[PDB]
Formats: C-alpha cells, structure tokens, sequence
C-alpha cells in the first residue's frame, strides 16, 4: 500500500488511466454478494459461448 | 450504456489484461454514486 | 501495508471466520488499510460479516477509521443495509455523524440506499437530520432523489 | 503535453496502468503502413462477426 | 502469445475503452524491442 | 503544447504534405513534441514522409533533436528502413553516432531490423563499429543476434 507515483504526458492518457484506476479501486467497495451474483452471471454468459459465424 | 459487446484480441496476456479491466469496469457500475463522489473528491485533493 | 495485514483484509472481506481469528493470533494488523484506506472492520461492514465485525470491536481497531474517502465502518454497514452491524458499531461507540469527503453522514448513505430501519435506527442513536453534503442536500432531499418516500416521510418527522 | 502526475495505491495497480500506459505511448513509434496493415487486418477480422452460439 | 480470444462486455463506454487498449495493447507488440528498451529505460529515470 | 503543434505533429505523421506546408505557414512550432518528445521531423522519419522531411529540414527544427528516449529523426528513420531519408538528414547534419538512452546508435538501430543498404550508408557517414549499448553489444552483436549474417559481415569488415 506504498504510494506510487506515475507520470503521464498528456491530458488524454492521465484521463483514461484515472478511469481505469477508479474502477479497480472502487471494486474493494462491493460487498461479496455483489460479486456473488456478477460471477454467477458472467459463469451463465459462457454457457452460450462466443464464435465466428455471421 | 446497458447493452453487451464482443471484441476479440490477439495475445494471452493482452486478453487477461482486457479482462481484467472488463471485470473492474462492469463490477464499478454497481458502486454506489455517494461512494465514487467520495472517491473522486479524494483524487481531487491529491 | 504487510503481509498478515493484507491477507487479515482479505479474510475479513471474504468472511473467513477462522482465517481471520487465526491471522490476528498471528499478529495480523488490525489497522491494515486497503488501496482505498479500508480497515479490517470497515471490509467485514461492507461485506456484512457480523461475527468477523464483533471479533474485530473487541480489539484496539478503531470504530471509528476513516479511509481515504472519509468513510467509516458505519457509512459503509449503512450504505450495504447491514443492520444487525450498524447496531453493534453503535453500540461499540461509531460517531453517528462521521462525514465522509463529499459531508455524507450514515444517514445520508442510509437515506440513498433506501434501508427504513438502518434510518430509524441511525436517528435512535441521535443522527443529524439537518446535516448537509457537499452538493447542499440533505438525508431528507437525498431520500426524495431516490424516491424513498418512506423514508422521507421517517425523516420529515424527526427534523 | 503537460506533465502530469498519477498517485497509485500498490504495485499491482501501478504495474498494471505503467503496461497500459507503455501500449498507448509507444504506438507513436509505429509507421501509418503498420497501422493500416493493422487496420486491413481488423477490417477484414470483421467479416466473420463474433455471435454467441455454442 | 498469438492466438485469438473473445470476450464481451456490458455498456458502450466499457467497450470503447477495452477497444482502446485492445488495440494499443496489439499495436504495442509491432514496436521494435530497441524502442521499447529505450521507453523503459526513461520511465526508470524518472 | 500548442494546437497548431498537435496538428502539424498528425500532419507530418500521416503524410498530409499540404497540410503540413499550410500549418507552418500559420506558425505551428516545428519545434512541437508528442507524448513521447518526437517533433514533427522525427514523426515524417518514422512514417516515411521524404517530402515533409526535406519541408522541415528548410526551417530551424534541430536535425538532432532527442525525443524522451533519446531517439533522434535518424534513428527513426534507420530503424524503420527509410534509406532515402537517412540520406538527406545525414546531409542535413545528422549526427551519425547519436546515442539514445539504452545506447544504441542509427547502426545498431539498422542492424536489429537489417537494412543493409542503410548500414552501408551510415558507415559510409562514419558511424562506430565500436559503439557497445547499455547490455555490451556492437551493432555486429545485434545483427548476430537478429541472424543478418551479410550486415554482420559489412561491419566486421569495417571493424
């Protein structure tokens, strides 16, 4: 839990890697349940799995 | 946006990076708005 | 961070009853904090684990911690519906009124989430129902904006 | 081109927007035939939609 | 690694970004190794 | 940054020649860089752009300017096989023994993606044979390592 210091040349890459970084820290705020029912239903997508056809 | 998306990627580790983001972004529409508002407002401070 | 602090955060988040009893016996800090500054106790309120919480209240962690957010183990039982956690916070002295960054008390977070009881309980303990958060809003404008009424009504009562 | 300055919690969650961030800033080096050769290829990827079947 | 994979993703906005980094991600592997040694070296001196 | 410098750096990458001589005739700063410290003269190197090289080698832009990592526009213009523009900045006074952060010459950039013709010309300019990157190796040890036996046996020739 050391703070790190990335420099980023640019307003357009700094954005993206601070979207990026909010949405991986943020995950700690969900409670298992949540997570739970996420697992489940991505584990439900696979039953329908993706392929080239059309 | 509610709505699914297919892409395909070339590369192992490209794809469990692309995962990996795929789940913290997906798993980041259920936190709540007062809690991403805390957080950005701490982001700001910084 | 260490090594027994982190995996104490994940045991607590995770509701791995014995790991964490068998990591604080180790030595595992209490006081670990996450990448967004949550403490053991605060990850167990977040993920509902009550014995997890309790095993927690009954060491030197403080109640009242607040993360980088300026969230409190009460915010967070609060804002996840997790009263029977909310209750035994109360009782082991968490600040009612603690304000997070953007000045959200639990009752606020309460009042968003929609959770009747965590309010009534909340305003039993003495919560502000006049406390405003940054964007000027109330619990009582907060539960309208979400369409709460109940709520709003439990809050228009108390004010 | 300003100079910017990300903080980051942990080596994971740095190490992880640092190979992001390598990706972004490094396409400037590539030559617009390798980015077209690239783009015909994605173009041509396309041809074959991906559909969820089996 | 070479080889293909799928996946899909919920909201517009996730996969424009996944589309973003798909693409950097597969682009980033044409750069040759010297270039890419002298970027490494830089962010180290920094 | 300036606009016109972010415009005249995507002209001069992709090749807009009108485009480019219409923007420096606006005043945008030859002397722009991108995210990686690549002026518009290192972007026409790399993309291959001769007639945009020749337009900016007519205006003060530094032949020898360093991009973050080091690289100059004949680095860049070696490494990606661009003969003919290798030639007019070696006449525009490129520095043929520029290094680059990890070490590595024009010649060691030529020998790892085998343009001989390119070897030949930059040894013709005067390049070092001798000149060993940050992990020991000549531009002979590269082109050993890249199995470009004929630049490998041009350099050990020079040696």
């Amino acid at each position: 839990d050391e703070l790190l210091y990335l420099p980023v040349r640019g307003r357009e890459t700094y954005e993206m890697l601070l979207e990026i970084k909010e949405s991986l820290e943020l995950m700690q705020y969900l409670p298992q349940h949540t997570i739970e029912t996420y697992r489940q239903q991505q584990q439900q997508q696979h039953q329908h799995l993706l392929q080239k056809q059309t | 946006d509610e709505d699914t998306y297919y892409l395909q990627v070339r590369g192992r580790k490209n794809f469990e990076i692309l995962m990996k983001l795929k789940e913290s972004l997906e798993l980041m529409e259920l936190v709540p708005q007062p809690l991403v508002d805390s957080y950005r407002q701490q982001q700001q401070l910084l | 961070g260490s090594d027994l602090g982190k995996k104490l955060l994940e045991a607590a988040q995770t509701g791995q009853d014995d790991e964490v009893r068998i990591l604080m016996a180790n030595g595992a800090d209490v006081n670990a904090m996450d990448m967004v500054g949550m403490t053991p106790l605060h990850l167990a309120a977040v993920n509902g684990h009550l014995e997890i919480v309790e095993v927690l209240l009954k060491t030197s962690a403080d109640v009242n911690a607040q993360d980088y957010q300026g969230e409190t183990p009460l915010h967070l039982a609060a804002i996840w519906g997790h009263l029977e956690i909310v209750e035994v916070l109360l009782k082991a002295g968490a600040d009612v009124n603690a304000n997070d960054l953007v000045g959200h008390t639990p009752l606020h977070l309460a009042a968003w989430s929609g959770h009747l009881e965590i309010v009534e309980v909340l305003l039993k303990h003495g919560a502000d129902v006049n406390a405003q958060d940054k964007f000027g809003k109330t619990a009582f404008d907060i539960s309208i904006d979400n369409g709460n009424e109940d709520i709003a009504e439990v809050l228009q009562k108390a004010a």
